């Protein structure tokens, strides 16, 4: 048995070589195309009016071959960028549930009822407050007096 | 295996390619040979059968151009079994990203995850609303109007 993440790194880097080796044959290609338009030039100067045509041929077919190989590297590297965000996904997932596991033992503490009770009891007491105070200056004012 | 047989098939196919650009280099030699019977045949004077040399001439060039297409043909069709090579390849990587994609996906399913989904919507729901009840209680202590503008004045003072 392989655990997830060995066969995902396996998997990368098997992409990876994929792709060296792929460009590798389009590098072989591109030495043969620039032997192709050396061939062709110097065949121009001697003539013939026709191999030029199988040649260039030849060229635009080397051309459209590593149009696709270009193509298949492209291709390549895209499955490997699907699979890079995957376990961006999984990371996520795991650490909000466990943020959600401690945003609810959070509010397991304090529920609604007694922190609605702790609020009228403070509010009462803001009550009590005002009313000794303002009854005290009230009335020691009313006593003073004469200004 | 399909990678062996490919390399083998091409590298038969470049020396079967080197045996006709043989061909076509001797055919060149003969070429230069009878341009310069051509030379020899205009100075002398005899210009008539110069038409005859010219026609050994074109043959032996048609001759060319019938082997460089042959040339061409044959690297076209080594460039597509490289091709088919490339792609299959591409095809099993596909495969074999695939494979890891459902291992690694296998853990985490869609009951589990839409169940945390409802359950931190609802632990949400709850602290948005105790955080709520909070500061309307704390804001309930005294007037915002009256002690807002003296905030501002409080910047002038400062600076």
């Amino acid at each position: 048995r392989k655990t997830p993440e060995e066969l995902l790194r396996q998997n990368q880097r098997a992409l990876n070589r994929a792709m060296r080796e792929l460009d590798r044959e389009r590098q072989k290609l591109e030495t043969q195309e620039k032997k192709i338009i050396a061939d062709i030039k110097k065949m121009a100067k001697q003539g013939q009016m026709d191999a030029v045509r199988i040649m260039a041929k030849d060229l635009v077919r080397t051309r459209r071959y590593v149009r696709k190989f270009v193509l298949m590297r492209a291709n390549i590297q895209a499955v490997s960028l699907k699979i890079q965000t995957l376990k961006s996904n999984n990371s996520m997932a795991q650490a909000m549930k466990g943020v959600t596991k401690a945003m609810g033992t959070m509010n397991r503490q304090l529920k609604l009822p007694q922190i609605q009770k702790i609020m009228m009891e403070f509010e009462r007491q803001a009550e009590i407050m005002d009313m000794k105070e303002e009854m005290m200056n009230d009335a020691i004012d009313d006593a003073m007096g004469d200004e | 295996p399909p990678k062996e047989l490919v390399n083998e098939w091409s590298l038969k196919i470049r020396k079967e390619m080197r045996v006709v650009d043989r061909q076509i280099r001797d055919i060149q030699r003969e070429e230069e040979k009878v341009k310069r019977s051509v030379k020899d045949a205009a100075k002398k004077g005899q210009k008539d059968v110069c038409i005859v040399l010219a026609k050994e001439m074109i043959r032996s060039r048609k001759a060319v151009s019938k082997l460089y297409a042959s040339k061409a043909h044959m690297n076209s069709v080594l460039m597509g079994m490289k091709n088919q090579l490339a792609v299959l390849r591409v095809a099993g990587s596909l495969q074999k990203s695939t494979e890891v994609m459902k291992a690694m996906q296998s853990l985490v399913k869609i009951p589990e995850i839409q169940a945390t989904m409802r359950e931190l919507s609802k632990e949400m729901m709850k602290a948005g609303i105790i955080e709520e009840m909070l500061e309307d209680t704390f804001e309930s202590m005294d007037d915002q109007e009256e002690m807002e503008e003296e905030a501002e004045m409080e910047i002038d003072r400062i600076l």
